[PDB]
């Protein structure tokens, strides 16, 4: 299975902590 | 990371900043004075210069001086 896509004001950007892949 | 890049007393050099939507905007006027202690009590308008489509949380800023 694929793991490298992962997720967590308009268009603001952020590159126990909020990391979530899916499967 | 230069993920966004991009590139371009006797005078007032005046500045306004702004941050709406993800878009960080930049107004501006450069003017002669005779008050070389503090603002002219006249009247000027900025006019746009810049917009920056970054998309960060400002919250804090700094600036930057030339040391020889
Ligand atoms: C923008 O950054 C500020 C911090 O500089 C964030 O503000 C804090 O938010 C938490 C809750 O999430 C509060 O407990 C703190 O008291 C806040 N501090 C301040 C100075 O306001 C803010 O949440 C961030 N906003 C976004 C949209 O990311
Ligand atoms: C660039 O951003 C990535 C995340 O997208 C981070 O892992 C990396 O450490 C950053 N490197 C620099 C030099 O900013």
């Amino acid at each position: 299975g694929n793991y490298n896509y992962l997720y967590r004001k308009p268009f603001e950007r952020d590159i126990y902590f909020p990391l979530q892949s899916y499967g | 990371n230069c993920t966004f890049e991009y590139v371009s007393f006797k005078n007032l050099r005046e500045f306004v900043f702004k941050n709406i939507d993800g878009y960080f905007k930049i107004y501006s006027k450069h003017t002669p004075i005779n008050l070389v202690r503090d603002l002219p009590q006249g009247f000027s308008a900025l006019e746009p210069l810049v917009d920056l489509p970054i998309g960060i949380n400002i919250t804090r800023f700094q600036t930057l001086l030339a040391l020889h």
